């Protein structure tokens, strides 16, 4: 996209053209083979706007004078977006069964924090020190 | 016995440092890696107020000096050698309790005379 | 590929021809018997671009002067790509069933972390000290 | 084969004739009763090329001046290749069921780490000290 | 056989006549009632060649002034061959079912290591101090 | 039999007439109500020859002044033979099911070492101090 | 029987008339409602002969200045025989099912050792200090 | 019965008339609502004869100045007889089913040792200090 998802804050996202938003949405839709085609535009836009806001608030600033977001901020925001889109539908699929036949995914077995609950969450989690508390400070 | 003590003091009288690298049941470290670790923690270039910074998966263990009573071995060696040579143990720079006073002292000097 | 996958960063990938990208994609498609043929080209491109960026950000630099990426950076980037593609398709198959019959793929529960959760992740994980903190540093 | 799998590195594999590669592929195909006949040549070639590169980078050199690859480098590279081929196909089946006829293959939990997760890996693992670190060095 | 399986190394196996190899193969096939008759000659030859090589590399030498292979080297090499053949067919059948009826073979989960995973492995394991680290050495 | 199974070593077994071998095989066949009638002569002969070789190498010599085989060497060799006629046919039946008619054989998990894995092993194990390590030696 | 089962050693059992053996076999067959009627005479004779030899070798002599076989040697040898016959038929039925209906025989997993594994074994086990190491000796 | 079961030893049981034995058998048959009517006289007689001999050998003498058999020796010998009879036909039924009817009998694990494993055994066990080792002795 022309503006990248890491180049925009919440107020910037609201200031984008519909085309620039749709380009970013189209990038997020690459992260699933299903593309989430049965969820409407407004909900994917809300998830992205939320991911932007949550990055800028919960995953910003320094920790032992390292950035708290160590990985690529583009892909972090995309994975955080995909995580939110997934949670706008349900959990991870543990099992899916059709008119006939079935598949099951071993998507469980992780911890209890939100990011631990889904595949996109578990990817995003690596970009941000795995939520580890490595901060340090001193008297001067 | 003197040679045995002299060697044993070097091996066991001085504490020694054992750097253990990598996590238990973790990825295996190879000796080309240990070359680079050895280059950091080198006692040749370490100083009294040095500080070490690591991840959780590196440990600096100590071979504590495995103390033994070489003093008593010295006293036994001197006891055997002096009394074999017929000298008083005091001539071998070694003392004794109670025997330093009265006629319990004088008897050794009488034997020497 | 003429430019192999370790010769390029995110901004280089975006500058390659479609042919150079498609040959790298073709190499990634060798890592599964199914080739991920029913996932579109752009989704595979996104996963590769993401793996390139993630390598250069999360799996770059040194630990006690050892490189954080010990194994071949080619096969590491390919495995990291294949891991992401598999997550875009919903993760591992633990079991499958239908009029073709049924199969179960011996996963167990596995580990909690993303690279532990899929086979391509687990192959990539060996290249990077199994994500351990071997780093050591001194005063001078 | 005339050039043996232990005599060739990644660059050498790319220099071999198609027949020399095919002879080595034919040797690898001996390690399964099925021969993996429904997986294409390119995928078996990629698995072998990867196994060669992975041997040379992750399973090379020394610890305590022992070789880190203690076993026969021929059979190690073959088992490492077979491990890779099997992982290009979901891994080991714990069970296979068809037209009523059914079987289960006693794999069990099988640990968590890469080489533990399939039979060929478990064989290859004995060649490399079971991934243990017998490494030792001294001051001089 | 005229040259017994313990009397030959990998280089010697390659030097044997077809009949000498076939006699040894015929002896290995005695270790199963099913004889592995559906598996082809080349696969049984590969498993034998591998067992011979693996004996000479991983199970040669000494632990204290003891041999690391305490039991009969003939039967050890045969059991190691049968272990390999069984893994080439996918390992232990824990259970089988069909229009012939059904059976379960009391394996449990078993151990984690390759020799622990099959009956031929568990037999071979007793020949080699059960893989225990029993060696001792001194200064002089 | 005329020569008893405890009176013959591996080279002696090979020197016997077919009748003397068949008498011993007939004695081993007494140890199952099925007589193992669907397994060929060569395989029963191989199991016996293996039991003889394994006795003479793994279950020979002294543990303190005591012999390492305390029980009757005849019945030990027979049980060790039966233990090897089983395992040439898969494990013990945990359960068997025919045309609806079904049975389960109460084995439990048994253990981990080969002799623990079948009833014949579990019997033979009692003769050889249960694989216990009661050996002792003095300085002189 | 005129010669009782406790009065005969292995050498004596071989010297008995067929009628004297048949009397003893008939007594053993009293230990089951089913009589082991569909198991042939040779198998019952072998089990008895083995039980006699096993008593005289593994369950003979002294454990402190008292016998290792505390209970009635007649009934001990019968229980040891019945145990062996039951093992020749595959062990304890945990469960049986068919057009007669279904039953389960309450065993649980039991112990690990042979005498622990069947009801006849457990009955024999009380006769022999429950296989405990209760012996004591002194200097003089 | 005219001679009671507690008043006779093994040699006495063999000296009783058929009617005196049958009276005692008739008393033992009172301990089950089924009467074990499908098990023959010889097997009920053998169980009683064994119980008499086992009482006189394993459950006789003293622990301190206490008798090792504290309860009524009549009912002890009867419960010990019933225990043996039940073990001559598979032991406890955990569950029984046929023709769509079903029942389960709350037996549970039932410990591990002989007398623990059936209801008659558990009744007998209370008569004999629950198999506890309460004997005490002193120097004089
Ligand atoms: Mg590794
Ligand atoms: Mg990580
Ligand atoms: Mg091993
Ligand atoms: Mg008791
Ligand atoms: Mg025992």
């Amino acid at each position: 996209p022309d503006p990248s998802i890491d180049e925009v804050s919440k107020s910037d996202w609201d200031a984008l053209t519909t085309q620039e938003q749709d380009d970013i949405i189209s990038q997020v839709e690459n992260l699933s083979s299903t593309g989430w085609v049965n969820t409407s535009r407004e909900r994917k836009a809300e998830a992205i706007r939320s991911a932007i806001a949550e990055r800028d608030t919960l995953y910003s600033g320094n920790m032992s004078r390292l950035p708290t977001l160590d990985g690529d901020a583009e892909y972090f925001t995309l994975y955080l977006s995909a995580h939110k889109i997934q949670l706008f539908e349900g959990g991870e699929a543990q099992s899916e069964s059709g008119e006939g036949g079935s598949v099951s995914y071993s998507t469980g077995g992780g911890g209890e924090k939100d990011l631990q609950k889904t595949r996109y969450g578990r990817m995003a989690l690596e970009y941000v020190w795995e939520d580890n508390s490595i901060a340090a400070l001193r008297t001067y | 016995n003197e040679a045995a003590i002299n060697q044993a003091i070097e091996l066991h009288g001085f504490p020694q440092r054992h750097v253990k690298v990598g996590k238990e049941d973790g990825a295996p470290v190879r000796d080309n890696d240990l070359r680079r670790v050895r280059t950091i923690f080198d006692p040749r270039t370490t100083d009294a107020n040095t500080a070490y910074f690591t991840g959780q998966d590196v440990d600096v263990e100590t071979l504590e000096a495995h103390n033994f009573d070489y003093s008593a071995i010295h006293e036994m060696d001197m006891r055997n050698l002096t009394t074999a040579l017929g000298l008083p143990l005091e001539a071998g720079n070694v003392g004794a309790d109670g025997l330093g006073s009265g006629k319990p002292a004088e008897l050794r000097f009488a034997l020497l005379k």
